[PDB]
């Protein structure tokens, strides 16, 4: 297990300057005030709160102390790539008419 | 009761009586 | 409604009739193949509460055109609070005995969180109302689903824009007011329960839910519509309820 294992780190993920901390088969990375993602590769936008635009957020919006908000769906509805979009899981989601779609 | 009028689908007679 | 305009047939999918022994109630939302919120205050006069139908699919109520479903409304759950009679928490959540299945013509209206809704669809200008109205009057279109297109009012602004001298009725948190103070356009009597339709980034969300007013299109009136969102978590939480037994329940609020 700890064989197999070897250095993740080595491949420095950790953008913008940040920690990497060597762990099993992956690895974790600690950023910046100023920085945010698996690999810090994103900018902190301050004011990213949901209050504001709803965060970009499609449908809701969830504020997290010291995370960048994360958007979601309803029911019959699945976050879509951009992580801002909803598609939906099912034929007729609500909201939705379909004579017109 | 909305089978008593005229002008409607009769199968507002269904709740009815 | 006043002042409208026939809905498109399927573009108010979430529209359902509310009838009593065969007769018009009221009208009503459908947020799942379930449930259906409406007005409180439909339910105050029900005697025969075995009676209780629920079409949907409905548009034209003087021709046929397989759409319409009818369903059994095994219960009509209310506020603790609503009183009967007043004013204040004029909102009633339906448990149907059998679910509806949607298609093109029926679909459940997107109802959202206590959050999104009070931060965003309640700073939106224009909403849509929409039902019958009174069956009876004799008018052509009479028997045909309308809706409105009408803008909302921050409660003050209704309280003050309203010749409100006169009687003016308390206009609670658990409420807000929509229309045009002018008389032209306006909900009214056979409406009530009805949806007050939002749509925002593309779907469209239940805000309001029509409750009632002082005289249908009164000039230096407005129609007031219950605050869906402060009923949300009061919703969704006696959905999971076990269901009970009696037509009527009062469930306890908040
Ligand atoms: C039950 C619904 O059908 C109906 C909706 C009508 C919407 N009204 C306007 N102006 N757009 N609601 C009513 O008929 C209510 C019922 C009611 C609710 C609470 C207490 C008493 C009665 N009736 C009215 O709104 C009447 N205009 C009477 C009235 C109610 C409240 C204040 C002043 C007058
Ligand atoms: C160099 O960069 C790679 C691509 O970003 C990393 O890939 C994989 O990242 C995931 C993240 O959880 C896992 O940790 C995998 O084990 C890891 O291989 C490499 O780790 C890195 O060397
Ligand atoms: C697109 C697919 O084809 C049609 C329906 O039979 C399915 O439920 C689905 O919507
Ligand atoms: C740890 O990661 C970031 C947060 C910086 O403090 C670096 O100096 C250290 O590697
Ligand atoms: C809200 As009012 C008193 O104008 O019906
Ligand atoms: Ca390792
Ligand atoms: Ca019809």
């Amino acid at each position: 297990i700890s064989y197999s294992d070897g250095d993740q780190c080595a491949s420095s993920p950790c953008q913008n300057g940040g920690s990497c901390k060597d762990q099993l088969q992956s690895y974790i990375c600690f950023c910046l005030p100023a920085f945010e993602g698996r690999n810090c590769e994103t900018h902190k936008d301050d004011q990213l709160i949901c209050v504001n635009e709803n965060g970009g957020c499609e449908q809701y919006c969830s504020d997290h102390t010291g995370t960048k908000r994360s958007c979601r769906c309803h029911e019959g509805y699945s976050l879509l790539a951009d992580g801002v979009s909803c598609t939906p899981t099912v034929e007729y989601p609500c909201g939705k008419i379909p004579i017109l779609e | 009761a909305l089978c008593d009028d005229p002008r409607v689908d009769r199968w507002y007679c269904q709740f009815v009586e | 409604i006043v002042g409208g305009k026939v809905c498109p047939k399927g573009e108010c999918p979430w529209q359902v009739l509310l009838l009593v022994n065969g007769a018009q109630l009221c009208g009503g939302t459908l947020i799942n193949t379930i449930w259906v919120v409406s007005a409180a205050h439909c339910f105050d006069k029900i005697k025969n509460w075995r009676n209780l139908i629920a079409v949907l699919g409905e548009h034209d109520l003087s021709e046929h055109d397989g759409d319409e479903q009818s369903r059994r409304v095994a219960q009509v759950i209310i506020p603790s609070t609503y009183v009967p009679g007043t004013t204040n928490h004029d909102i009633a959540l339906l448990r149907l005995h059998q679910p509806v299945v949607l298609t093109d013509h029926v679909v459940p209206l997107c109802l959202p969180e206590r959050t999104f809704s009070e931060r965003t669809l309640a700073f939106v200008r224009f909403s849509l109302v929409s039902g019958w109205g009174q069956l009876l009057d004799r008018g052509a279109t009479a028997l045909e689903l309308m809706v409105l297109n009408v803008p909302r009012l921050m409660t003050q602004d209704c309280l003050q824009q309203s010749r409100k001298v006169g009687d003016s009725p308390n206009i609670t948190e658990y409420m807000f007011c929509a229309g045009y103070s002018d008389g032209s356009k306006d909900s009214c009597k056979g409406d009530s329960g009805g949806p007050h339709a939002t749509h925002y980034r593309g779907t469209w969300y239940l805000t309001g839910i029509v409750s009632w007013g002082q005289g249908c299109a009164t000039v230096g009136h407005f129609g007031v519509y219950t605050r869906v969102s402060q009923y949300i978590e009061w919703l969704q939480k006696l959905m999971r309820s076990e269901p009970r037994p009696g037509v009527l329940l009062r469930a306890p609020f908040p």
